[PDB]
């Protein structure tokens, strides 16, 4: 019960982490579509900054998600240890 | 393979830029990684994947890249930042994957700048009887503690048979480093004059000895 | 969550096998790949090799291919380093660290090493007990032409540390400066101590440096002649 409450909290947090990653990746997708439509008109500097901006947010979230994923996996092994 | 400056100084509060020269095979095609190594401790990741920052590292650290050369900017210097910094990149060349730089010593610089005192001694007369010749170059009192020793034999540089110590701290908060050169007695008497040039923050001091 | 605890800081003779472990604490390195990187004292880091524990895949640098073999055990969560045919230049601090790129482990544009092991000192020297060789250093004619001259003694080839040098029974204290020992390619230590004295005294005063090594029980007295 004590170890479960800590595990549940970790999983909920990890779910928010993945959501933010998906939210941020969607903005990258919109920016890639924007670039394709820009080239389609033929046969921009702020675009490079915006691409860089979101990438920073995504990889910071991935890093945090990797750390959180390992915390959850260790606690689950601990919960299984105390159960048996 | 990656080229780094030996040392860059900076008074508390200044912004310090560490350069990292590389090839088109490593830097000019792939990501640049930076590491901070406090003396004794393992190299911790400071900047990853061109400018992106790990959790915990302060905003004052910033990595940049333009072409085949990358740079690490450290704004607002503190006494915690006095460490060794290494740039890294993945290399396509037949040298091998994951190439690191030489390293840059960063000094917070509390004590004023001191000019290095170089004292060179010729191979001992007692040593010459035992079929051996050793040149002793000794550097005392300099700040910051980073010096590059370049030996010279009649205008020709010497690379092999050279041993150089990491500058050690003195009692008066200064630094001291030693340099040794092992040669055969037949090579010592042949050349006209030997020189021990010591590079310290641009300035080079060379002491000349003659057999 | 993942931390890396290293063990085994030993000394070995040239042409010997050394096993270094990289044990994980706080998490499992399931979907990740631990790599080995060494750093010579004074010099920078250098990539040794890598392995994917979940798969069994292995990659080695061209310098170490053949001699180097690294394996990872998943049941105990421990990665191992092994070097056959040991050379003198191998004397380095050995680190283990994982790349944070799960998808396509090696070569795939990524060398993102975050958690690093504490490190293990691997020394390569066939030295157990060694006696120092003392050589007196004579000052140059250009250095003695001024107002103050510099004398010195050269301590050559000894193991291990430390060595304390005293001048004239222990009378000379002012101007005495002993430099730290240098580690040679053979793995031997060598230091030099210098004392600054006025040039007018060199004609009459005799200067003897006292060198004493504790482990080998060697005491060498050597005089410096102008």
């Amino acid at each position: 019960t004590v170890q479960v409450r800590k595990l549940l909290s970790g999983i909920v947090q990890q779910q928010s982490n993945l959501l933010r990653a998906i939210e941020a990746q969607q903005h990258l997708l919109k920016l890639t579509v924007w670039g394709i439509k820009q080239l389609q008109a033929r046969v921009w500097l702020q675009w490079d900054k915006e691409i860089s901006n979101y990438t920073h947010i995504i990889y910071e979230l991935i890093e945090e998600s990797q750390k959180q994923q390992e915390k959850n996996e260790q606690e689950l092994l601990e919960l299984d240890k105390w159960a048996n | 393979v990656l080229t780094q400056p030996p040392s860059v100084s900076g008074t508390p509060g200044q912004r310090v830029t560490i350069s990292c020269s590389g090839s088109s095979s490593n830097i000019g095609n792939n990501y640049v990684y930076w590491y901070q190594q406090l003396p004794g401790t393992a190299p911790k990741l400071l900047i990853y994947k061109n400018n992106i920052r790990p959790s915990g590292v302060p905003d004052r650290f910033s990595g940049s890249k333009s072409g085949t050369s990358a740079s690490l900017a450290i704004s607002g210097l503190r006494s915690e930042d006095e460490a060794d910094y290494y740039c890294a990149a993945w290399d396509d060349s037949l040298s091998g994957p994951y190439v690191f730089g030489a390293g840059t010593k960063l000094t917070v610089l509390g004590q004023p700048k001191a000019a290095p005192s170089v004292t060179l001694f010729p191979p001992s007369s007692e040593e010459l009887q035992a079929n051996k010749a050793t040149l002793v170059c000794l550097i005392s009192d300099f700040y910051p503690g980073a010096v590059t020793v370049a030996w010279k034999a009649d205008s020709s540089p010497i690379k092999a048979g050279v041993e150089t110590t990491t500058p050690s701290k003195q009692s008066n908060n200064k630094y001291a480093a030693s340099s040794y050169l092992s040669l055969t007695p037949e090579q010592w008497k042949s050349h006209r004059s030997y020189s021990c040039q010591v590079t310290h923050e641009g300035s080079t001091v060379e002491k000349t000895v003659a057999p | 969550a993942l931390q890396l605890v290293q063990s085994g800081a030993e000394v070995k003779k040239a042409g010997s096998s050394v096993r270094v472990s990289c044990k994980a604490s706080g998490a499992t390195f399931s979907s990740y790949s631990i790599s080995w990187v060494r750093q010579a004292p004074g010099q920078g880091p250098q990539w040794m090799g890598g392995i994917v524990p979940s798969s069994g895949a292995a990659k080695y640098a061209q310098q170490f291919q053949g001699r180097l073999t690294i394996t990872a055990d998943t049941s105990t969560n421990t990665a191992y380093l092994e070097l056959s045919s040991l050379r003198y230049d191998d004397t380095a601090v050995y680190y283990c660290t994982r790349d944070r790129s799960r998808v396509r482990y090696f070569d795939r544009e990524s060398g993102w090493f975050d958690p690093w092991g504490q490190g293990t000192l691997v020394t390569v020297s066939s030295a157990s007990t060694k006696g120092p060789s003392v050589f007196p250093l004579a000052p140059s004619s250009k250095s003695t032409s001024g107002g103050t001259a510099a004398l010195g003694c050269l301590v050559k080839d000894y193991f291990p540390e430390p060595v304390t040098v005293s001048w004239n029974s222990g009378a000379l204290t002012s101007g005495v400066h002993t430099f730290p020992a240098v580690l040679q390619s053979s793995g031997l230590y060598s230091l030099s101590s210098v004392v600054t004295v006025p040039s007018s005294s060199l004609g009459t005063q005799t200067y003897i440096c006292n060198v004493n090594h504790k482990p080998s029980n060697t005491k060498v007295d050597k005089k410096v002649e102008p």
